[PDB]
RNA sequence: AAGUUUGAAAAGCACUUUGGAAAGAGAGUGAAAUAGAACCUGAAGUCGUGACAAAGACAAUGGAAGUACCUCCAUUUCAAC
RNA sequence: UGAAAUGGGGUGCCCCCACCCGUCUUGAAACACGGACCAAGGAGUCAAACAGACGCGCAAGGGAGGAGAUAUGGUUGCCA
RNA sequence: AGAUGUGGCCUGGAGGUUAGGACGAAGCUUAUGGCGUGAGCCUAAGAUGGACCGGCCUCUAGUGCAGAUCUUGGUUGGCGU
RNA sequence: AACGUGUCGCGAUGGAUGACUUGGCUUCCUAUUUCGUUGAAGAACGCAGCAAAGUGCGAUAAGUGGUAUCAAUUGCAGAAUCAU
């Protein structure tokens, strides 16, 4: 909050022929009389300091989030959706396509590998694992590095 | 392939917009933007300041968006970009990208001569053969 | 760097140049444009005399209020000067230039100065004190030389 | 005030922006969820040590 | 049940296979026979569609769609080659029995990959007739593996 | 200087490694030949160690490894060098996870890293 | 006020030569030295230099419409065409 | 197969047309005020109460808030 | 003056999707042309550069400059006065 | 003619843009977390083979002691010589 502001600085006024806006006090530095206390001003505020108590957060009709989610899911039983909103599905034998409940004992990953190349799904895999890059952007430089397709989710009751 | 020809191909107007005074000062960019000044004599329309855009000026809509050669331009990113416009390439033509490479741009030069579509900064040198 | 321009059969020629040469700008930019035909010795030869206020420097530019002279009428402007400071410097220059040539087996006697060239060099502040408390810069003007030269012959 | 608008009562005259000049009264719930699970946190790690005390 | 006409309101306006570049609106599909984004001309959404699309020298390969095995995808989609030399009224007319809307383009696009054959035939002959002369200072082979 | 999820923590916390974290994170990996020996995956370089450099530039020289300059993230070998301006030679550096270790000098609390490394 | 960010590595230009020196001309290192110390990229503005276009005083620019000379940017054509 | 040709571009010229921008103003080319050049900065934002349009859910019902409960009593994290 | 519309142009980022890049990314420069009424886009060349990045749907904002006796840095005619 | 103007090719002056980031801001959590007459915070001088600032340290002064670590530190010189 007290930042572009820390300073002694007032206007010289008129009659000094030079602009109004306030200007830092005092003698001997390279910044003596420069502008202050503006947007404008090198170092001055920013227009409208950004604030904690922005809303970030939206509520949502606990209905509507409902609706959506289940609206969501008739999309996935739709090859031709699925086919256009990326994913490969090319060998997949089935649309909802499903599988056994052995699936969650498997301990090695060498064999849930298998399993993925088994119902064809390795062929998406494939689509994320090979286009991963470093991204352009600055996003590079805040903590996230790469990008990545989004891939096949795998839904399992349990948590186990 | 010899494009779709279509009606003449005549312009309305070749010579650009241009700012008001931007000759006179060195940070003002050719490009257009409309003067807003009360007492301003482009706004006021006083015959001999310059010309503004209109609604009037359109290019016909039929030879609308055709480059000299008669080919509406579609970019091409990859030769796999090629295959849309084998069917239309009597129309649109391709052009590499940019940043398209010296070893990419070998292929689409050659798997566009194979098919016969049409790039225009592709190699003329396969077609002036 | 530098070097604006390029000489024709480099295997008969001699740059030379100094850079920052502490010495008047606009001074320097009228006593080398001068040369920029003339053969070595007789560019040699105007300078000698010049400092002997004999010839003179014509300033085609940088005129602004000079005096007139008679010496300047044998380079058809009506205003000229004397600029030794500047005559020196380009004395050691040409002196320079001459040592390149005959170190690459060249006779200096017969080679002909091509492109002299003048820049303004980054310039070096101080100040001045003046009435009401007030501070004004004095800022000197340094320049860039550069030129070569090559062989003329029947 | 222009048409027919409601006549607004909100009460924001005393100082509560915390304007480069004042501090100002602000609470703020960003930390909501973060004391969500450790009030969690805590009455497990009590009911770990309570037991077998309801 | 999901009927074209609700699900080409869904991906009308945003898809893997849009592609509009620089103002111009193609499709990338596999399944469109000229390649405008229009619905008839979209296989992977239609209820039945068919495509012509080229196979070994010029035979003209025909995926082809129907309503019943509509999901589970290696058996929707069904291809057929024609032989070498067929007629180009051949194959708009196996097209024709499925999706009668597109007898012209299936058409069309037939006579189109036998002249794409009959051009790659020209072209890759005089390509190499001239690449006798060259010597090249490298070239690689992926060796055959068992 | 483990590597973190935010790489403002993670670069700081690497360039500003102490010393012994310096030994640490610059480390050759070894020949297979002292893998199946010792059954470790790679180890920190040491002042005499006898090693090859498989990166660059060098790439199959052969040198015993003058010393370990750890202010500059860099390995001196012996045999890698190059001549100054003048005529004398200085070591060109090299980092360690381009290097490969063939023979590894041995003293008692180097061994105990070698038994305490053991993946068997 | 001020990134001291050269480069992968100082390999930070040995040596010859003109100079009182600063430096210049060579040479050498390096993929780049137009990366040579402020050293990555190196913009705008202003200035120099070779070439060239011309140009009377109507302050200069500006509109429209031609022509003169360039440009070699683009598209098209080259023979039952 | 080097050229020809049409278009675009550049520089000069001719006949003609043409007051200096932004602004306050009944009125600006004004003997009205700001104005040497450039680069980089530079001005309707955030929050709350009320309303009316328009999008969505539900409907004589609608919707939470705070908290609790577990998948999560887990995970560096992705999970605030 | 003012109101609104645009499948309307540009900018930094986040969710998606599709691509590019040491055979040369962003940036930069150009009598480089092409497209659009226009904001602008796109290709060509660099005897520029040295590692990032484009399109499209959606979200998002510290998002578009010529003017304030605007701010900061630089430069400049006056003036070799 | 000269000055001056204009276009291009290169060159200087100038330090923008991008790419780069151990900095900033803000949000969150953990805890046998709160200084001082047993001389604190702040202040001054000093200390290194070479040492201006800065960091560290106090006449035991670029550090002593103890444990853990396991062959450096490093611009230069110097230095027990590898089982601690």
């Amino acid at each position: 909050r007290l930042s572009g502001m820390n300073h002694s600085a007032h206007s010289w006024g008129t009659g000094r022929a030079v602009a109004r806006i306030p200007r830092i006090s005092g003698g001997g530095t390279s910044t003596s009389g420069a502008g202050a206390f503006g947007n404008m001003c090198r170092g001055g505020r920013m227009f409208a300091p950004t604030k904690i108590f922005r809303r970030w957060h939206r509520k949502i009709n606990l209905h509507q989030k409902r609706f959506a989610v289940v609206s969501a899911l008739a999309a996935s039983s739709v090859p031709s959706l699925v086919m256009s909103r990326g994913h490969r599905i090319d060998n997949v034998p089935e649309v909802p396509l499903v599988v056994e409940d052995s699936i969650q004992g498997y301990e090695k990953t060498k064999e849930a590998m298998a399993f993925l190349k088994a119902i064809a799904a390795i062929d998406d895999v494939n689509r994320v694992n090979d286009s991963r890059e470093i991204r352009a952007g600055r996003g590079k430089m805040r903590n996230r590095r790469y990008v990545a397709r989004r891939g096949p989710m795998l839904v399992m009751p349990n948590n186990k | 392939v010899k494009p779709v020809v279509t009606k003449s191909v005549v312009k309305k107007r070749t010579k650009r917009f241009t700012r008001h005074r931007y000759e006179l000062f060195p940070q003002l960019s050719s490009s257009w933007r409309k003067p807003r000044g009360e007492d301003s004599p482009v706004r006021r329309r006083y015959k001999g300041q310059k010309a503004m855009p209109n609604k009037g000026y359109g290019s016909d809509r039929a030879t609308k968006y055709i480059t000299p050669s008669g080919f509406k331009s579609f970019p091409i990113q990859n030769v796999q970009d090629l295959y849309m416009l084998v069917m239309q390439n009597r129309k649109y033509a391709g052009v590499i990208s940019h940043t398209v490479g010296a070893r990419s741009r070998k292929a689409i030069v050659r798997k566009a001569h194979e098919l016969d579509v049409r790039l225009i900064n592709g190699g003329a040198k396969l077609r002036k053969l | 760097t530098h070097y604006s321009r390029k000489p024709q059969v480099s295997s008969k020629s001699a740059k030379a140049k100094v850079s920052d040469l502490r010495c008047h700008y606009k001074n320097t930019f009228e006593t080398a444009n001068v040369i920029n035909g003339m053969p070595l010795r007789k560019a040699q030869q105007l300078y000698r005399q010049v400092l002997a206020k004999t010839r003179c420097i014509p300033f085609k530019r940088y005129n602004g209020k000079i005096g007139r002279t008679a010496q300047a009428k044998e380079w058809g402007q009506t205003k000229g000067r004397w600029p030794r400071k500047s005559v020196v410097a380009m004395m050691s220059l040409l002196k320079n230039a001459e040592a390149n040539a005959i170190e690459k087996g060249l006779d200096p006697n017969q080679m002909v100065i091509k492109h002299v060239q003048v820049d303004q060099a980054a310039r070096m502040r101080r100040r001045t004190y003046r009435a009401h408390g007030r501070i004004t810069p004095y800022m000197c003007s340094p320049c860039h030389v550069q030129l070569f030269m090559s062989e003329k012959k029947e | 005030p222009k048409g027919n608008n409601a006549i607004p009562h909100v009460h924001q005259k005393k100082h509560w922006n915390p304007c480069s000049s004042q501090k100002g009264n602000v609470k703020v719930f960003l930390n909501q969820p973060a004391q969500k699970h450790r009030r969690r946190r805590l009455r497990l790690l009590k009911a770990k040590k309570v037991f077998p005390r309801p | 049940s999901h009927s074209v006409d609700l699900q080409w309101i869904l991906v009308r306006q945003n898809s893997r296979f849009l592609q509009k570049r620089g103002g111009i609106r193609m499709s990338n599909d596999p399944f469109n026979n000229n390649g405008n984004w229009t619905k008839r001309h979209c296989g992977f959404l239609n209820e039945k569609a068919a495509v012509v699309k080229p196979a070994k020298g010029g035979a003209i390969c025909v995926t082809v769609k129907d309503g019943s095995s509509n999901n589970k995808p290696r058996q929707t989609y069904r291809k057929t080659v024609h032989a070498a030399g067929v007629r180009a009224s051949d194959v708009s007319r196996a097209v024709a029995a499925v999706r009668p809307d597109l007898a012209d383009v299936s058409f069309r696009r037939a006579r189109r990959m036998a002249c794409i054959a009959s051009r790659t035939a020209k072209v890759a002959a005089a390509r190499k007739a001239r690449s006798e002369k060259i010597k090249f200072s490298r070239k690689s082979v992926r060796a055959k593996r068992h | 200087s483990i590597k973190c999820g935010s790489r403002r923590k993670a670069r700081r916390a690497h360039f500003q490694a102490p010393s012994h974290v310096r030994r640490v994170l610059m480390s050759a990996p070894l020949s297979k030949e002292l893998r199946a020996k010792y059954n470790v995956r790679a180890m920190p370089v040491r002042k005499d160690d006898e090693v090859i450099v498989k990166r660059g530039a060098f790439k199959g020289r052969e040198g015993k490894v003058t010393a370990c300059y750890r202010l500059k993230w860099v390995i001196h070998i012996d045999k890698v060098n190059r001549e100054k301006a003048n005529g004398s030679t200085v070591a060109v550096g090299i980092h360690p996870s381009n290097v490969e270790i063939t023979k590894l000098k041995l003293t008692h609390h180097r061994k105990a890293i070698l038994e305490r490394k053991d993946r068997s």
